């Protein structure tokens, strides 16, 4: 059973034939802090605006390939990510399919980071069995890489492509970096209206609406809370 | 020699420039994570094996980051990401710091302009069973024949169970030396009249 001939045999792509904590998650959503958002345009804001330094960043540029505002690695390798990091964090980047797997390991690298994982979103077709010039291959999966700077999940989340002009990545990866129990300061870069999540700040430019105050978000990691990790009872 | 042959070898020793030029490079080096250095594996002659054509180059943990270093040393541009799901025999994720793996990834590396691939056949996405320790799916010679047919391939760092009809293996675990290429066997005589490969 080789599934790689049957995909070129029937256009179903070998992923669909892949057959496929409770308390831990209570605790994650009793220590959230409340959602935090803010309308910016990332390229003409001082990011060092947002306050205090952060424990987690999901960076989530709109590339051009996701379509087929856009971002370039131009223009994603000369944020200054490392300008708002704590000096122990993780950094989680949502890389595509193409030449973003080279150029978001050089950006991790430019920000001070390691990566220590490789998270592939691999797309099944079983809906719909059935490009870029320099492609070998069908590009049926995306990468987020994880880096970490300082001192029961698996590295797969498999869902169906989604519907063109679709944009958006798999809640899963919220799942999988909140398991990890890394602090409670966690920012979402170029996340939009429908991506805002307890625990949370939110930061990008199609945002509707914002909430955050900077004094009020640091007031959520005061003493006696200043080091949770997000996983642990609230301190009463 | 459209049939197996291979080449019992150290290769950071062969003069890989005996067995001429090929379409495709598949390399499954030992990194160190019987191993080679960082250095001995940059030191690799490579760029000798093509003139166009594309490189798979497994990898694994920090060899995602040193493979592609070599990957663009020798020569390519990384272009495609194979990854290989690993399943048990009922199609169910194996298992295995941050994050259990269930996969292993392997680099695409195009070097000059390759004409008459068939290029967008293949996903890039594998789903087969896991065999023994290090033993590599053989869904990608299909995938590769598919790519390439008909042409010649080399394997760096190959076993016995990994010749097949179209390649030359090289690799310290293989039995001898199997030539039937009559322009290899010629040049290989040439260059190894004792049959002896040292430093
Ligand atoms: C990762 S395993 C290759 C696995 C193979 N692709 C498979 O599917 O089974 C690496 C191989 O390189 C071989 N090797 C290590 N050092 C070598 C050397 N200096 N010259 C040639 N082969 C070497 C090892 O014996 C081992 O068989
Ligand atoms: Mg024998």
């Amino acid at each position: 059973n080789d599934y790689c001939q049957h995909f070129v045999d029937t256009g179903h792509r070998p992923q669909n034939f892949i057959r496929d904590i409770r308390l831990k998650d209570e605790l994650i959503a009793k220590s959230n802090t409340p959602p935090m958002y803010l309308q910016a345009d990332i390229e003409a804001f001082d990011i060092r605006e947002l306050t205090p330094k952060f424990d987690v960043i999901l960076l989530e540029p709109p590339l051009e390939e996701y379509y087929r505002k856009c971002w370039t690695w131009d223009d994603i390798m000369k944020l200054e990510i490392d300008e708002i990091a704590a000096p122990r964090s993780f950094i989680f980047l949502w890389c595509g399919s193409g030449e973003g797997l080279d150029l978001g390991r050089v950006c991790l690298r430019k920000w001070g980071y390691r990566r220590c994982e490789d998270i592939c979103w691999i797309k099944t077709n079983k809906n719909n069995p059935g490009l870029d010039p320099k492609a070998v291959f069908q590009r049926t999966k995306e990468h987020c890489l994880m880096g970490i700077k300082g001192t029961v999940d698996i590295d797969l989340i498999i869902t169906e492509e989604p519907e063109i002009g679709n944009i958006e990545k798999p809640v899963e990866i919220f799942h999988i970096i909140e398991h990890f129990c890394l602090g409670r300061r966690r920012l979402h870069l170029f996340g939009r209206d429908s991506t805002i999540r307890p625990g949370w700040l939110t930061v990008g430019p199609t945002l509707t609406n914002s909430n955050y105050n900077a004094e009020t978000y640091a007031s959520y990691f005061s003493a006696p809370n200043s080091y949770l990790t997000g996983c642990t009872e609230e301190i009463e | 020699l459209f049939p197996p042959q291979w080449i019992c070898c150290d290769i950071r020793y062969l003069d890989v420039s005996i067995l001429g030029k090929f379409a495709v490079v598949m390399a499954d080096p030992p990194w160190d994570i019987g191993t080679l250095t960082d250095d001995e594996m940059r030191r690799l002659n490579i760029p000798v094996l093509q003139d166009d054509g594309f490189l798979f180059l497994w990898v694994t943990g920090r060899a995602m980051e040193l493979g592609r270093e070599c990957l663009n040393l020798w020569g390519y541009e990384r272009v495609d990401e194979i990854i290989w799901v690993k399943t048990n025999q009922l199609q169910r994720i194996i298992r295995t710091h941050w994050l259990n793996h269930g996969k292993e990834h392997c680099l695409v590396g195009v070097k000059g302009n390759p004409q008459g691939f068939n290029q967008g056949l293949d996903c890039d996405v594998i789903v087969a069973e896991v065999r023994s320790t290090s033993h590599k799916p053989d869904e990608i010679y299909g995938m590769i024949e598919r790519l390439s047919p008909g042409t010649r391939k080399i394997e760096l760092f190959g076993r016995p169970h990994n010749v097949q009809p179209n390649w030359i293996t090289l690799g310290n675990q293989l039995d001898g030396i199997h030539l039937l290429d009559p322009d290899v066997v010629a040049r290989f005589k040439q260059r190894y009249p004792d049959g002896i490969i040292s430093k």
